[PDB]
């Protein structure tokens, strides 16, 4: 009901205008008239911001094209390439406001006749470097199949919504102080501004909805990775407590020693995350299949006592301010490796009993964690450190088929059960929360229970619950490895 | 906690958004909240990273490169 | 700038008060008027507090853990009004004296304006203060296809003038 | 299930007690606690061989693995679960058979531009594909 | 410039935060704690606001010159310059900017030896070695690297407009105008907007007095976490000064204190 | 006050001889100042009269720093030279004076319509800040010339500009003298110590006026003579004893017509009492405006200009 009672998302509704390319076939454009003009009505209901088309008027804002690929790609970088690149008769009773004190972002969506796309996608790699930089710094490309405009609404919502998540307004490179005189505050504020360690282009990220606050300052980074169908290539994601932040990263590792230095370069691009803000991390790390046994060893190293307070050290080095406040220096607190694999061994029926049925009409998850100790009455301890078991009613997405591989009769079973374990627990690095607690069984009860809080953020504005089962990060991560599985 | 109780049945009649307040739908069923507005915490963390001077981050094409 | 967040725009205590330290040019104040005394002593200033206005006393005891409980009272109190309280179920009413017009064969120009509106991008809830009803339910479908509105905002037309004649 | 694919044609187209006393030494003789599944090297020797295993896989002296490492089930799961082509070829063995068929099945699964990669990850980024 | 403060310069460019200045006063703290570079300023506040009450001058002024004079120090040295001529220098332009009229020469420098020698003998045992032209170039010096921002806002006029909002005007208004001059010792006044102090005053001004505040404050819409760090920080003020004497320690720590070469 | 701390700021300063080719080419001569044309190596750079900064410096730095208007002028940089204590500042240079137009032409109607229209928006905007010209001269409104922006008069030389938010002391104790006789309200005129802001008004009345005459309305007890022969005798605030009709003659003697729609605007802007004078806001409601042709952003509106260029002293 998000029109019907007239919310508005975060990021303060971004502005879009949009170039579409179609065809010369009647069929095919009449159909790409109405269901853009469709599209502008959802996304305007909803408080996204304004979807009008480049203010220049052709035609309703849409570009004409004309094996034919290459007629699809001539007029596709011609034509696009150089594009991109006194009377108030009711203004007189009122006065000018003032001077007093964000472009809108540019979105070329792509219809694609083919039922290869890479021959689609070749027009923004030659768009991007015949632009200017401030231009090509919020141009995004979306690709719309034709089968949608001329055969069979839901797929409005989502597309008006992906659209406004995917357009990461960036950050502004001028503060507009006037300073107009030889040096102050506002000038110290402008020369940091433009230093050159600075990187460019922040993109910052806005979603329609976080996760509400729960009752010093931390932050908690939820990392995911697993290997893509060969292993040439290691598919990282990561995303904050609350869901504020959600990026990825690919990772080479191709060679005809081979893993350590592929570990040793994610582990540099989290530590690159965290040490962009200015307040003290946590860091959670999971692994979507079963871990290895040289992976542990491998990050038993690096997230090693010694290590962790070592770059502690070394931050306070570089940055002063980071020495007069420890409060304030991106340092790590703590650090936590866990691995998911489904279990295969329990079944529960629903069906079977002891006001709503949920599995019909909701979702329902129950977690459970015990020590598993080995035995009853240096780096590394007993393999697993404390288990949980994960049982979720909502169905979980396309999985890798290498998930399933061990147990693949509970595969297609409605309550999944899934096995979530510990194995490194490195608490309080720089020396109450639950991660620094010297009990095992404490820590998987908060990883798991910010694991189902995180799988909220999937629930599909045009879908009545959740589209899929455990964390976000998790979800991108699976999407990712699909999409370069399919196309390559 | 924050559990789930009872299913509500709406003609779809009902469910127009020419009136300013939600006729059909209350506000209660969801447990809603007012809170005020606040600054992005993603976009303070920006502000205040002026004052720090770390490394400088790589170019994101450092990741796909031959070991 | 992007950091900080301004109240410029967000009037605090509306119904008595506007934006928090903005001030309008209100046309009732003491800058403008001209009294007989006014004129020939000029501006009479005086101090905001009787007495000593510079003094500050700092001899008089102070209890952080009454004013903190006092706080604490005043957010929770805060917490519970804000809270939108629960209505029950009811059917949608309008007032009919002002948000439409009865007849629509009063102008054929202002339906011509309308519904080039209705296929415009305005929000819908500019067009709920207006709407106009037919003296038939069949002529409103022909009208909508001449202007090729969409289907999205066809149907809410279709709500309206059922809540109008029920 | 299939009425959507072919309609979505459609609109395409228009428009001997010896023997078996062994058997239970080795076949059922494993029988050993599932919470355990999600194991690895073993502790005491730093290795992945331990505990009764080394009668049941084919020296080396371990000594006294305390733990719950069972290499029995370790090759159950990891040898085509999603792991490190290093860290699996450990588990099976390189120069012992079915190695060079782990080794065969990885080269013929394989058989542009870095632009086009960064492009591919930023739109599969958004929370929805 | 008034009426509009989130468009002024005093908003767009001279607030800053707490991390600023912590970094910025590493180089004054090299010589001195924290604990007395906080009370080395609340003695030189006092210093300004009795130069300016002997010159028979306004509370706006005071407050502008008190302003001027923290905005110097948050982001320079605390020995470039002599503060004990960073008073009457930043008394002098408060003056001229306000709208009081230009004090005399010899009146300045006359009201400022006979405070020095009256009621701060005892921390400048000897005269004030200085003339009216080192004023002169020091106010010239403040005003170029200043940024050229001489309108201060102050918390009066919300004060004012929410007490004569909410009714009461001879039970609360001493104690929150006492309060706002008391606020100014510490640096409230480069952190928070003035409204937001204006409402913590009175707040602790209606708590102090017994009278239910509850419903005024239930209604009205600002975030509601800021002003409990603003009566934090003000209670913090009131209790570290129960325990300080200026007698029988500024001599000691202005013995400490670090002097300008020649 | 150490060496260092002033070497470092004397690296960290720029000389504006070092940079502008200010000397010579002098461009106006005044009581607030010199006005050269300037040129990095156009801009009107200003130096202000008297060693160190006064009351009308104080006054100007403190103003049109927080000022920012398409209808008033807005200084890019400041210069402040130890060696003399002089103050330099820098304006967007405005080759065009009102003053100018005025001499040249001793007219289309629009012209006027427009640059009436601008200077009201800008005089509200600037009531609307709470602070008070205290003086509006035909040489004080700058307009634009053959640049990135046509007409676009500028309100500037507000060196008597105070703000009027809260009087500590009456505004006439620190000030008698506001404005040039040829423009000074009756209401000051007449003794008045504490006057409000229509003062203003009757400025941009009479320079009104003397556009629409295309000669000074006032001309030169010494003005207020004048003032009772113009318009008549008010017969219906101090001295009211002690000082010891006409509007419409004068106005057809300058073949205007009394019967129209500026010389209602016109005589309901100059009156003897503040309290019925028009504020800003309402002038521009007037129907005046809208009648016929309505005003331009652009006063010549692709009119060739036949004003030439300030000329060097
Ligand atoms: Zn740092
Ligand atoms: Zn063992």
């Amino acid at each position: 009901y998000w029109e019907r009672l007239m919310l508005e998302p975060y990021g303060s509704q971004r502005d879009i205008a949009y170039v579409v390319l179609c065809p010369e076939n009647e069929a095919l454009l009449n159909g790409a008239k109405s269901f853009f003009r469709d599209l502008t009505a959802i996304y305007e209901s909803c408080r996204l911001g304004q979807h009008r088309p480049v203010s220049r008027l052709l035609t309703d804002g849409i570009m004409r094209v004309g094996s034919k690929l290459k007629l699809y790609a001539q007029v596709c970088r011609y034509d696009l390439g150089p594009y991109l690149a006194t009377m108030d008769r009711d203004k007189v009773g009122i006065p000018t406001d003032g001077d007093s004190h964000y472009p809108p972002a540019i979105v070329v969506y792509i219809i694609d006749p083919f039922t290869w796309t890479l021959g689609l996608l070749r027009c923004f790699l030659e768009m991007v470097q015949t632009l200017p930089p401030h231009i090509k710094s919020t141009v995004s490309v979306q690709i719309i199949p034709c089968q949608y405009l001329l055969q069979p609404p839901q797929h409005l919502k989502s597309l008006a919504f992906s659209a406004f998540t995917q357009c990461r307004r960036p950050l502004p490179t001028s503060t507009n102080v006037k300073t107009l005189t030889g040096f102050g505050p506002g000038l110290a504020m402008e020369t940091a501004l433009r230093s050159p360690d600075r990187p460019e282009c922040i993109r910052l990220y806005a979603p329609p909805f976080i996760l509400a606050p729960v009752k010093q300052k931390y932050n908690v980074l939820f990392v995911g990775y697993c290997l893509s169908h060969d292993q040439r290539w290691i598919l990282a994601s990561c995303t904050d407590l609350y869901g504020e932040l959600l990026e990825t990263c690919i990772i080479n590792i191709d060679v005809p020693s081979a893993r350590k230095f592929g570990l040793q370069k994610l582990w540099e691009w989290c530590l690159g995350l965290v040490q962009m803000s200015s307040l003290p991390w946590r860091v959670v790390i999971g692994r979507l299949g079963r871990i290895g046994h040289g992976e542990l060893k491998d990050w038993s190293c690096l997230l090693s006592r010694r290590n962790l307070q070592s770059l502690s050290k070394r931050l306070k080095d570089m940055c002063r301010m980071c020495g007069i406040s420890a409060a304030d220096s991106p340092s790590i607190l703590s650090a936590c490796l866990v691995a998911m694999e489904p279990q295969g061994s329990f079944v529960i029926m629903p069906d079977s009993v002891s006001q709503l049925n949920t599995p019909q009409d909701t979702s329902c998850t129950h977690i459970l964690v015990f020590p598993t100790s080995a035995s009853v009455q240096p780096n590394i301890l007993q393999q697993p450190l404390a288990l949980g078991y994960f049982v979720s009613t909502a169905k979980a997405g396309p999985l890798p088929d290498w998930f399933w591989s061990a147990c693949p009769q509970a595969q297609y079973q409605c309550p999944l059960f899934l096995k979530a374990s510990l194995h490194l627990h490195v608490p309080s690095v720089q020396s109450s929360h639950p991660l620094d607690s010297n009990q095992t069984s404490d820590v998987l009860r908060f990883v798991l229970e910010q694991y189902n809080a995180l799988s909220w953020l999937t629930c599909d504005p045009a879908t009545q619950d959740r589209r899929s089962c455990l964390p976000i990060h998790f979800v991108v991560l699976n999407q990712l490895y699909n999409f370069i599985m399919n196309m390559l | 906690g924050l559990q789930v109780s009872t299913k509500q049945k709406i003609s779809p009649w009902d469910l127009f958004e020419g009136l300013k307040p939600s006729a059909p739908l209350s506000w209660g069923w969801f447990g809603t909240v007012r809170v005020d507005r606040r600054v992005a915490r993603g976009e303070e963390q920006q502000r205040l990273l002026l004052y720090h001077t770390h490394l400088r981050p790589r170019p994101r094409a450092y990741y796909l490169e031959p070991l | 700038a992007f950091g900080i967040l301004s109240y410029e725009h967000r009037p605090l205590k509306r119904p008595r008060l506007g934006p928090p330290d903005v001030y309008p040019q209100d046309p009732k104040q003491k800058e403008d008027e001209l009294t007989a005394l006014n004129v020939k002593q000029g501006f009479n200033n005086q101090p905001a507090v009787s007495g000593d206005e510079h003094g500050s006393a700092k001899n008089v005891s102070f209890n952080p853990a009454k004013i903190s409980s006092n706080f604490s009272s005043i957010i929770a109190e805060k917490l519970r009004c804000n809270t939108l309280p629960d209505t029950g179920r009811r059917k949608p009413q309008v007032n009919q004296k002002d948000n439409f017009w009865l007849v629509t064969a009063r102008s054929q120009s202002a339906i011509n304006t309308w519904f080039t509106d209705l296929a415009g991008t305005k929000p819908l809830t500019q067009l709920a203060k207006k709407v106009p009803i037919f003296s038939k339910k069949e002529e409103v479908f022909g009208y909508l296809a001449k202007y090729t509105v969409p289907v999205m905002r066809a149907a809410w037309l279709i709500k309206m003038t059922c809540a109008y004649y029920a | 299930q299939t009425v959507d694919p072919q309609s979505v044609q459609k609109w395409v187209k228009f428009s001997s007690l010896y023997v078996n006393l062994i058997l239970s030494e080795s076949v059922m003789n494993l029988f050993k606690d599932c919470n355990f599944d999600s194991c690895c090297i073993c502790v005491c020797n730093m290795n992945i061989k331990g505990a009764d295993v080394g009668v049941y896989i084919p020296q080396e002296a371990q000594y006294r693995c305390t733990c719950g490492f069972s290499a029995v089930m370790n090759r159950k799961f990891g040898n085509n679960s999603g792991l490190f082509l290093e860290d699996e070829l450990d588990i099976i063995g390189r120069n012992t058979d079915c190695g060079k068929e782990a080794e065969k099945r990885f080269e013929a699964l394989r058989a542009l531009s870095d632009d086009l990669i960064l492009l591919l990850q930023d739109q599969c980024t958004n929370l929805f594909s | 410039m008034a009426g509009n403060f989130w468009q002024s310069s005093h908003y767009l460019q001279w607030i800053l935060d707490k991390q600023d200045l912590l970094k910025e006063r590493q180089k004054d703290l090299k010589f001195l704690s924290e604990e007395e570079y906080w009370k080395l300023q609340i003695f030189f506040t006092n210093v300004i606001q009795a130069l300016g009450e002997h010159l028979k001058l306004r509370q706006q002024v005071i407050a502008t010159a008190t302003v001027y004079f923290k905005r110097f120090y948050a982001r320079y040295s605390l020995k470039s310059i002599d503060p004990v001529l960073m008073a009457p220098t930043c008394v002098f332009l408060a003056s001229k900017v306000e709208e009081f009229g230009v004090v005399s020469n010899t009146r300045l420098i006359a009201a400022a030896t006979s405070v020095l020698k009256t009621r701060f003998s005892y921390a400048f045992p000897k005269e004030f070695p200085y003339r009216m032209n080192h004023i002169l170039e020091c106010e010239f010096y403040l005003l170029e690297l200043m940024d050229c921002c001489l309108i201060v806002y102050h918390p009066y006029r919300p004060l004012l407009q929410y007490v004569q909002d909410m009714g009461q005007e001879d039970m609360l208004l001493p104690l929150a105008w006492r309060i706002v001059n008391d606020t100014y010792r510490t640096d409230l006044c480069l952190l928070y907007p003035p409204f937001m102090i204006a409402l913590a005053c009175l707040h602790v001004a209606c708590v102090v007095q017994q009278k239910d505040a509850r419903q005024w404050f239930a209604e009205l819409s600002v975030d509601m976490e800021k002003i409990l760090e603003i009566i934090r920080v003000i209670l913090k003020l009131y209790e570290q000064w129960k325990n300080f004497d200026e007698r029988k320690e500024m001599a000691t720590i202005l013995s400490k204190m670090p002097k300008p070469k020649p | 006050m150490d060496y260092d701390f002033k070497v470092k700021l004397s690296s960290e300063r720029e000389r504006v001889e070092d940079l502008f080719e200010y000397e010579g080419c002098k461009v106006g001569r005044g009581t607030y100042g010199h006005v050269y044309k300037a040129k990095r190596k156009d801009y009107a750079l200003k130096q202000i009269e008297g060693t160190g900064i006064s009351m009308s410096a104080c006054r100007e730095i403190a103003l049109l720093r927080e000022l920012k208007h398409p209808n008033v002028i807005s200084l890019q940089k400041v210069f402040l030279s130890h060696a003399d204590r002089k103050v330099w500042l820098l304006f967007d240079y405005a080759e065009h004076d009102l003053w100018h137009i005025i001499k040249f032409h001793r007219l289309p109607r629009g012209m006027v319509k427009s640059l009436l229209y601008q200077i009201l928006d800008g005089i509200h905007y600037l009531h609307a800040n709470w602070v008070l010209h205290r003086d509006l001269k035909p040489a004080n409104i700058l307009v634009m010339g053959e640049g990135p922006e046509r007409g676009r008069v500028k309100i500037a030389d507000m060196g008597f500009a105070r703000l009027f938010n809260s009087p500590l002391k009456p505004l006439a104790d620190l000030d008698p003298v506001v404005v040039t006789f040829w423009y000074r309200a009756p209401e000051l005129l007449l003794g008045a110590r504490h006057y409000t802001k229509a003062i203003d008004i009757w400025a941009i009345g009479c320079i009104f006026a003397e556009l629409l005459t295309s000669e000074p309305i006032f001309h030169c007890h010494d003005q207020l003579d004048r003032i009772f022969n113009v318009m008549g005798f008010p017969a219906d605030m101090p001295e009211h004893s002690t000082l010891m009709c006409s509007l419409i003659k004068y106005m057809e003697k300058h073949k205007v017509k009394p019967d129209s729609k500026a010389f209602h605007l016109l005589q309901k802007l100059l009156t003897m009492d503040p309290i019925k004078r028009i504020t800003s806001e309402q002038a521009m409601q007037d129907p005046y405006f809208l009648e016929d042709p309505l005003p331009t952003s652009d006063v010549f509106a692709g009119c060739q200009i036949p004003y030439p260029k300030r000329e060097f002293l």
